[PDB]
This record gives structure tokens, C-alpha cells and sequence, in this order.
């Protein structure tokens, strides 16, 4: 069926950059059939917000740095001066057809200067250990860019396959990320070892940072 | 003053059914079109259905045609999505929106959305464990604290700190599915190191699907 | 561009007949693109009136004998039981394109029983003759079918090319027509002749009917 | 009491300009789309233009682009069509219409129409002559009488009988254009033979383009 092809699928731009996103119809469409193209912005955990309707009309209240334009099958959203708060995924929508359809989305990330993580380690609680499991957590706080490597060691034994990572969405004010790494051990295995260490490698660190504790200290 | 609020989302077994509601205020739905749009986790937006409430005219995406029914009650100023024969792939946040002021082809107001999780697993509340530094840890003057919100299902959970009084420096991580099939996350916050052992820090966890609420005071461990 | 082709362009049918009118798109249109086809009725000297919208919805207050359907790029307006008041021109409108376009129209006439006309001839007024011209009027009233033939004679000379006809639109209650034939002469020509005659031929008349006057008699 | 009423139509010379108005009542043109649709004599309907007064959004038929301007004054609840560089082919009855309350693609209310005649010919009011009844001219069981409304331009004329008190049996014929370039029509009515010479019959003719009104008594000619 008729579809919009949105491109690019993601991008990164600095504050103040002019950004342009493109929506392209799938087929040929008989002349005079209008698509009434709308653009929406969606931030994490929120509903999409209308930016542009009928190709070029700025929705009420939306900052003037957003504009839409069209010509033929091709439509374009333009952010004239990117701001930190414009981190989002942007979608087009076409009304040639009923039902209408959306473009695939374009993830906009804000580029900023390199920022090294601050690193913290947390031992498991006695309460959890009672239940049979030990979760050890490493936090990497407020860094850029998103890419980071965490290595766990237990009594200098590299742990592989027993950790999970989570990363926050880009911050809407300072454009940094934070990341958690959680190491799972059985209570028996936790009690058999002493030194618990998180080693972080990141572009903002001249060499890796290691945070540790000793069990029972 | 225009607003839409969805309700009724939740956990349901595969092949089951659920009814979402969309309550309007600040406007009357008979003056509008109401739509439902969903978002699978991590995925894009997918238009589901629309209705013109005055005359009952409806249209559906192929993906749900014959299983879902959009209806409305103009007197309660409330619309509904009746979802039957649910499948894994219907797991999503469901949003209601509208067309406003004869300005068609523009969804101008949307609700906050409601999560529908299509699964055979049962609901389970989290256990909440403190994240506190070791008593021998040092710092440069800023320290981190947190709560480990472990072993729950389905999404979502919310976390605040000190009943909403502590917002700066809070990071509540996206949940990760564990190999057990249960979610876990952590919520952390950075605070002055000097305030540890003096200032109270409580994480307030709410897992509405299980009606599980916990307020956990986090302090470094007495050795 | 995309147009709608309406058929038939005209029809005639009896009270109680089922009438169906068709509207077809000019070309193939991508699937999923909706026409939101509307149907309008227009009576003489009035604005069009909405009957059906979005292909099949009945507009509020429109009689239930009117219904709309579609399938592909073919749409149908259906009058299930034709009524005398349904004499009108019916139009479809498509909204695939912006701007939208209308069908070319279908004129619906009501068939009824043959009705002969009543016939009247009117001499020119003395007030008119004052200004140099004489109009002679023949009236055929409340007849069916529409076809009729009027012949004018002045002192037995067939008048050809100096008359004009006008016919009323079909009556919304009784489904009849009326017609005027007006003969234009100079005052001088009028005063030179005596016998003015209108001969009417019509299906409802077994033989033609003549109405006449003699100038200067009463 | 939703109503649209057009005004401003009339005779204009080729190349001239005219502004039509479409005054709305019972509703607000800010809550609609307003359309102009035209109809040349004995032809079908031609969409001309539409406006979304909130936006100022305007679309035009190719046939009027560059020449016509649609606009609206919401304080007056009135929409306009400014027509410049007029041509003979713009001769038509112009209707305004709307779409009602998010119910798009359905022209639910129309005005009565305003006639625009593009011509070099000048306005001229009619002469009105009686078509006298006679006791000796009965056909189909009645008498008949009328008024001959002759030599006028442009259309239209209206005819009533006895100030609107007489409607039954009236036929006002469509006008015909004479070889002279002027219109003419007759209005007739069938009446009881017994009414002749005793009831008053007056045709009320109004040719607004020339500001010509005439009340003509029609009676049997004295024998």
C-alpha cells in the first residue's frame, strides 16, 4: 500500500545546527490527491506532539524553528536551530490513504562535548542475600558519548555473561547519558569471594576507572 | 483545558480481551473525530482506528480489523477501544487522540497513553533493596544512592524520591528483562556526601499492576 | 484528471419504480484512497440539497427511500420507490482530489398517465399595440407527456419562425407540464388580419384542438 | 436557523469586477469551511473556491485562479468572493455552502444563490401587459389569465399574484431570450369563470436589476 519512507532513520547534530528530515511517498499518486502531511515529535515516555499540519502550517504554540515544506511526493521537516530539548523521535504522517500511515521515524540525538562518567559501585544488601541472590550494581553517571565499556571482576576473575546494562534516554537539558550495569551472583558464590570491581572505559577517560569494594568490610 | 485521559490498560492472557477508555474534557467529542494509535515497545507509531462519534463511522488498520472495535458515548464524552483476540504483537502503549475544530488530518491533543501487555505470565510486585556505598568508599564530595526494584511483572513501575521533593540528579533506568522473565531496574540519585547519615532519603516505588507500593529508606550499612 | 462519469444522463420512471443512478471514477485509483462520495438533489430554481454523504450515510431528514452504496470506484444512488416530488437533477461529488469534482448530473422525470392540455389563446392588449408590437399568446396547461406541437395561423397563413416557446419544469405534485407559444407581429401586420389561431397537437388529444379569435370581436 | 445568504450578484461588463457576500447565521464561520460553487445557465455544478477562515487557508478551481479571491470577515460572520477580470463564461448562479462541524466532504447548507451576468448589454426593466380572461375562453373547466412581462435584461424577474395570496394554479414560464436580445416571459393562472369581473387579480412583477416593480390589474376586456 502507499507508505512514507522517512530518512534518515537517525542522526546526531550540535546545538544550533539546521536539521532536515525527509518523508517520501511509496508509490505514484494520481495528481490532485492531497496527502495532508503532518509531523509529530515524540520524547521518551510521552505522547507525540503536533508540530506541523497540511505540509507547512506551524501548529499553534510550536517554536518557530520548526517548519515544514512539500513539493510533489517529497516532504521535509526543518529545525532551523537545534536545541538540547529537541532530542526526540520525529514522525511524518500521510492521509492520501485511509487508514493513514506514519513514517518509520527519525531519532534525533544532540551532539555535545565529551564528558567522562562519574563511577560508583554498590554492594548487595543483606536483605537480598537472605533470599539467595546478590545483585552488584555499577553506575556510570552523566557522560557523553553514549558508548562505554564496563568490565566486572570478582577476585580478579572476569565475569562474562552474568550482567545486564541499562542506559537512560538522552538528558533534555545537558544532553548526557547515564548507565547501570548489574552483576548477578548466587548468594553461595557471593559469599565465596572477596573483591568486587567495576572497570569503566570511556572516551572521556585517559585510562580506565575502577571502583571496588571488599565483601564484609 | 482540553484533555484526553486513557484508562483500562493492563495485563491480559493471549486470546483474551480488554476495553480501553478515553475520557475527554475541555471539549465535546461529538464536535470531533477520536483516534487510537499504539506503540509497541521500542517501535514506531501505528495508527489503530478512528471514529466520528456523531454517526458511528469507523475505519481500522488492517492489523486489527476484525478483532478491535472503536466506539464512543457522547453523553459521558468518552470513547472506547474493545480489543478481542489479543496477541503478543498487540502489546503496546495505546494513546487516544482527536481531530479538533474542523482542522482535520492533524491529531492536536493526545492522552498520556495506557500500556497493554499480552502475556501468559502472572502479575508480580517488586522487592526493593537499597543501593548504598560501602562504608569504606571515598568520594570527592558527591555520593550516589539508589533503590534496586527487582523482580516484577508487567511494566510499568514508577519511582520518586522523598515523595517528590528530591528530583535533581535522579535517574530511573529503563527496566531490563531478566532471564527469569521478570523486570528489574534501579533508580539512583546523586547527593552531597556530607549529607549521608544526616539527611533521610526514601525511594517511593509504585507498581500499580500488582498494587504494590514500597517506601524504602536508603542509608549506608551499619558495620 | 480524476472525474466521475454519471449514467444515465436522464431517465424517466413511474411512481413506485426503483431508480438507480450510477457514478464511476474516471480511472483506477490506488486502493485505500477514499472517495467520500456525496449525492445532491437539485430542484428548479433551488440550491442543491444533500442526500447522501461518505458514500452511504443518509443526511438528517432525507426520506429513507434514498440510499447510497459503492464497490471499487463505482457508486450508486438508489431511490427505492419514486415519488412525484423526486423530479430533479441528481449529482454525485468525489473527494479523491482536491478540489473535488461533480458528476455531470442525471435528470429524473416522473412518468404518469397521459393528460391532454387545456388550451387558451390571448390576443395582444390595446396597451401593447400602442408601442408598435403585438404579442399573441397560446397557453397549453397541465399536460403529459411533454411533447406537443403548436401551429400558428393568421388568416390561414402558417407562421413560421416568428414564435417562441417556453415550457415549465415538471410539476412536483401532479407531474404535468404547461407550455406557452408566443407569436410576435408588428402592430401594422396585426391590424391587417382578422383570424388568429393556435392549433395544438398532443397525444392526449384524439384530433388537434384549435383556439382562435377574430380581431375586433368579443 | 443555520442559514447562508448570498448577495452582491448582478450584471457586470466583461473585464469588470464584482464582490459577492455570503452571510452566515445560526453558526460561526470560524467553526467551518466555506465554499463557493457556481452553475452556468442549464449546466451542472462547478466548484469554485473554499476557505478555512481560522487559517486563512484558500484553494481555487483552475478556472478562476488569479482572478478571484475568497476571504472572510469573522466579526461579520460573512465570507466574500472578489471577482476580477470577469468573462462571459463566468455567467452563473453563485452559491455559497459550508461543511458543518468536522463533518467534512458534505455540503450540508447552501444559500439560495446569486446570479452573475457578464455582458456588455445594459439593464432594462420590463413592460407588463395583461393576458386578459374571457367568459368565452374556458378550457378544462376554468378560465385563464396572466401578465406578459416583456423586454427586460438581465434575468431575473419575479412574479407573484395578489401579493402572494394567490398561488394555486399559477405557472410563471421560464424566460426566453428574444431576437432583440431582451428577455420575455408570461405568468398565467387558471381561475373560476365565476370570479371574472368580480375578483381582483393583480400580478406583482419585480425586476430588481432595474429597480422596476409593477402591480398590474388583469381583468376582462370590456365587451
Amino acid at each position: 500500500d502507499i507508505q512514507m519512507t522517512q530518512s534518515p532513520s537517525s542522526l546526531s547534530a550540535s546545538v544550533g545546527d539546521r536539521v532536515t528530515i525527509t518523508c517520501r511517498a511509496s508509490q505514484d499518486i494520481p495528481r490532485r490527491i492531497s496527502g495532508y502531511v503532518a509531523w509529530y515529535q515524540q520524547k521518551p515516555g510521552k505522547a507525540p506532539k503536533l508540530l506541523i499540519y497540511w505540509g507547512s502550517y506551524l501548529y499553534s504554540g510550536v517554536p518557530s524553528r520548526f517548519s515544514g515544506s512539500g513539493s510533489g511526493t517529497d516532504f521535509t521537516l526543518t529545525i532551523s536551530s537545534l536545541q538540547p530539548e529537541d532530542f526526540a523521535t520525529y514522525y511524518c504522517q500521510q492521509h492520501y490513504t485511509t487508514p493513514p500511515t506514519f513514517g518509520q521515524g527519525t531519532k534525533v540525538e544532540i551532539k555535545r562535548t565529551v564528558a567522562a562518567p562519574s563511577v560508583f559501585i554498590f554492594p548487595p544488601s543483606d536483605e537480598q542475600l537472605k533470599s539467595g541472590t546478590a545483585s552488584v550494581v555499577c553506575l556510570l553517571n552523566n557522560f557523553y558519548p553514549r558508548e562505554a565499556k564496563v568490565q566486572w571482576k570478582v577476585d580478579n576473575a572476569l565475569q562474562s555473561g552474568n550482567s545486564q546494562e541499562s542506559v537512560t534516554e538522552q538528558d533534555s537539558k545537558d544532553s548526557t547519558y547515564s548507565l547501570s550495569s548489574t552483576l548477578t551472583l548466587s548468594k553461595a558464590d557471593y559469599e565465596k569471594h572477596k573483591v568486587y570491581a567495576c572497570e569503566v572505559t570511556h572516551q572521556g577517560l585517559s585510562s580506565p576507572v575502577t571502583k571496588s569494594f571488599n565483601r564484609g568490610e | 483545558e482540553v484533555q484526553l485521559v486513557e484508562s483500562g490498560g493492563g495485563l491480559v492472557q493471549p486470546g483474551g480481551s480488554l476495553r480501553l477508555s478515553c475520557a475527554a474534557s475541555g471539549f465535546n467529542i461529538k464536535d470531533t473525530w477520536i483516534h487510537w494509535v499504539r506503540q509497541a515497545p521500542g517501535k514506531g507509531l501505528e495508527w489503530v482506528a478512528r471514529i466520528y462519534p456523531t454517526n458511528g463511522y469507523t475505519r481500522y488498520a488492517d492489523s486489527v480489523k476484525g478483532r478491535f472495535t472503536i466506539s464512543a458515548d457522547t453523553s459521558k464524552n468518552t470513547a472506547y477501544l474493545q480489543m478481542n483476540s489479543l496477541r503478543a504483537e498487540d502489546t503496546a502503549v495505546y494513546y487516544c487522540s482527536r481531530w479538533g475544530g474542523m482542522m482535520f488530518y492533524a491529531m492536536d491533543y493526545w492522552g498520556q497513553g495506557t500500556l497493554v501487555t499480552v502475556s501468559s505470565a502472572s502479575t508480580k510486585g517488586p522487592s526493593v533493596f537499597p543501593l548504598a556505598p560501602s562504608s569504606k568508599s571515598t568520594s570527592g564530595g558527591t555520593a550516589a544512592l539508589g533503590c534496586l526494584v527487582k523482580d516484577y511483572f508487567p511494566e510499568p513501575v514508577t519511582v520518586s524520591w522523598n515523595s517528590g521533593a528530591l528530583t535533581s540528579g535522579v535517574h530511573t533506568f529503563p527496566a531490563v528483562l531478566q532471564s527469569s522473565g521478570l523486570y528489574s531496574l534501579s533508580s539512583v540519585v546523586t547527593v552531597p556526601s556530607s549529607s549521608l547519615g544526616t539527611q533521610t532519603y526514601i525511594c517511593n516505588v509504585n507498581h500499580k499492576p500488582s498494587n504494590t507500593k514500597v517506601d524504602k529508606k536508603v542509608e549506608p550499612k551499619s558495620c
